[PDB]
């Protein structure tokens, strides 16, 4: 059972902080909000590093390149940039969505980016021109997340409309659809490390591990809130095997990968806590939260 | 095709309906029933136009939204004692009083 | 199976009985076949006639219906009869 | 959680519907949501029709735009679309009711005279009342959920 404790709260931003995620190095928080900003953040003393802006609207989600030097940001305003992490340079913005970007992710190899947008489309990137390579339309309605599989071969994303889909990089076409029965809107997904299996949640309150190949479902979360926002859930792996997700009753919840058995309960946040993110390396997490809070917590633990 | 009509003199109106395919003459056999005058005792009539019997109410002009429920066409009766004919004559109805100055 | 309604100046509105049952209170000042009406002049009673002509003909239609029509001038005194008269 | 017996199912199952207004009334539709909350529709002006994508199990209603008259569809004050047969769209035939005499007056001097004003009318005090008493949505589920009852 671990055990995190509160070690910083971080309150640089002004509204709703949307996203947070740790550098592949180890080195760095990203942080995202509907103030328009991206603030960075040391991940291991919570001590502001800089402020990195040019949104014209609230941001959703940051994600980082493989080797850290690079940030893509998705923006209500209805593009991404692509920012070097060093200057806070926006290098490339990327045009062609036609309504709220809400996801993002750069492939493995960090030469792609893949987004998902209320406009019901996933598109992917060319990181070094900034060009829209393809557009995959098949979902019915906004796409909740977009994640890259291990080797960069397939993209997994969420909708709305009920559906996860997978995606074959190289051509574009889908391969698979996950359609669990009544299809509840699909609020995140995400490869597990293994590149086996999905992790999906749902505006019912619940989590679902998934063996996208066969279409059965391994394992189910349940116990937090979640019935409104698209809050992000991870694979803790750097010590014990857990799954962390916030929730809407203002918690982290953290549950045992293979028993499902709710671990342990972060209190601390006063809002909807909307994104959690693990530290590459230590049993570091870090969670972020809406409006009546607009702080991000760093959490350490044994296990 | 049903049309709608009042039949009135002096100060009598009977609303009644009849098909546009119907003839005078079954309109006064209508009268008739109500008043007891026979058809021959009576004379029908479109605004100033006596009516023939042999001819349809729709012959006549009296058509399906000419002659509505909501909003009927009139026939004129007069009636007839041998050679002493009544002439047409509907007194008219009451008129409302000025319109209120929160209708406006 | 026709009754007479009289106006308060005089005028004799001759109706099938089923129209003029429309109202209730016509229904039970029938239980004579001639009624009058010391406070509704012919040009309301004659608006009223028609009513339960339209009324008659269209419940129970499954047609299009039109609108009954109601100049603003009679509006009021069709509304104090149409109360007084349930209908 | 208890909700409204007044509200769509979501079914995510589609239905192909012609609103078709057969009324002098520019038509209001009005959608129950989920929760039975009524939802406004864009209006259809007397003599039009439009084909439209709703789903089985959803509940509409219709009222006239500018004063919230009820109005009939299919003869009956409720519309649920079921699952279309053989390419056929569903017909929502929008129709007026026939008014009592009564309320069709109350429409025509509550069009011609200002709220504020129904109590300067020469009338007795239960028609100001009766003026006052607008038609409305809320009015009606509660009139047909006591209605269903029975």
């Amino acid at each position: 059972s671990p055990n995190y404790a509160l070690k910083f709260t971080l309150a640089g931003h002004t509204k709703a902080v949307s996203s947070v995620k740790f550098s592949p190095n180890g080195e760095w928080l990203a942080s995202s909000s509907a103030d328009k900003l991206i603030k960075i953040w040391g991940a291991y003393d919570g001590k502001f590093e800089k402020t990195i802006s040019g949104h014209k609207l609230g941001i959703s989600d940051v994600a980082w390149s493989s080797d850290s030097n690079l940030l893509v940001s998705a923006s209500d305003d209805k593009t991404l940039k692509i920012w070097d992490v060093s200057s806070g340079k926006c290098l490339k913005t990327l045009k062609g969505h036609s309504n709220y970007v809400f996801c993002c992710n750069f492939n493995p190899q960090s030469n792609l980016i893949v987004s998902g947008s209320f406009d019901e489309s996933v598109r992917i990137w060319d990181v070094k021109t900034g060009k829209c390579l393809k557009t995959l339309p098949a979902h019915s309605d906004p796409v909740s997340a977009v994640h890259f599989n291990r080797d960069g071969s397939l993209i997994v994303s969420s909708s709305y409309d009920g559906l996860c889909r997978i995606w074959d990089t190289a051509s574009g076409q889908c391969l698979k659809t996950l359609i669990d029965d009544d299809n509840p809107p699909v609020s995140f997904v995400k490869f597990s490390p293994n590149g086996k299996y999905i992790l999906a949640a749902t505006l019912d309150n619940t989590l679902k591990l998934w063996d996208y190949s066969k279409g059965k479902c391994l394992k189910t979360y349940t116990g937090h809130k979640n019935e409104k926002y698209c809050i992000f859930a991870n694979f803790s792996v750097t010590g014990g095997k857990w799954i962390v997700s916030g929730s809407e009753d203002n918690l982290v919840y953290i549950w045992n990968l293979q028993t499902k058995e709710i671990v342990q309960k972060l209190q601390g946040h006063t809002d909807v806590v909307i994104s959690t993110a693990c530290h590459p390396t230590e049993n570091i997490i870090a969670s972020a939260a809406l409006e009546n809070d607009k702080t991000i917590k760093l959490w350490k633990s044994d296990c | 095709m049903d049309v709608f009509l009042m039949i009135r003199r002096h100060k009598t109106t009977i609303f009644t309906d009849a098909k546009e395919s119907s003839t005078v003459f079954e309109l006064k056999r209508i009268v008739e029933g109500i008043l007891k005058r026979p058809p021959d005792e009576q004379r029908l009539y479109k605004d100033d136009q006596l009516l023939d019997d042999g001819k349809t109410l729709g012959e006549c002009g009296f058509t399906s939204q000419t002659a509505r429920p909501q909003a009927p066409a009139t026939v004129g009766l007069a009636f007839r004692a041998d050679d002493t004919f009544e002439a047409l004559c509907i007194e008219p109805f009451s008129s409302p009083p000025e319109l209120p100055d929160v209708m406006k | 199976m026709y009754v007479k309604l009289i106006s308060s100046d005089g005028h004799e509105f001759i109706v099938k009985r089923e129209h003029a049952l429309t109202s209730g209170t016509i229904k039970a000042m029938l239980s004579t076949n001639e009624v009058n009406f010391r406070e509704i002049p012919s040009h309301v009673l004659s608006k009223v006639c028609m009513y339960f002509t339209y009324k008659v003909r269209y419940t129970n239609s499954s047609t299009e219906i039109p609108e009954f029509p109601i100049a603003p001038e009679i509006a009021l005194e069709l509304l104090m009869a149409a109360n007084f008269l349930d209908c | 959680r208890p909700r409204p017996v007044l509200r769509s199912v979501n079914s995510r199952e589609p239905s192909q519907v012609i609103f078709c207004n057969r009324s002098p009334r520019v038509v209001l539709p009005v959608w129950l949501n989920f929760d039975g909350e009524p939802q406004p529709y864009p209006t259809l002006p007397p003599g039009t029709g439009r084909r439209i994508h709703s789903y089985r199990g959803h509940l509409w209603l219709f009222r006239d735009a500018g004063t919230h008259d009820g109005l009939l569809v299919n003869q009956t004050e409720l519309f649920v679309p079921s699952l279309n047969v053989d390419g056929q769209p569903i017909f929502a035939n929008i129709t007026l009711p026939v008014y009592t005499l009564k309320e069709r007056c109350l429409q025509v001097v509550r069009s011609l005279v200002k709220p504020e004003n129904y109590r300067r009318l020469d009338i007795v005090r239960s028609l100001y009342e009766d003026l006052e008493d607008h038609p409305n949505v809320q009015k009606d589920l509660e009139r047909l959920t006591q209605e269903r009852i029975a």
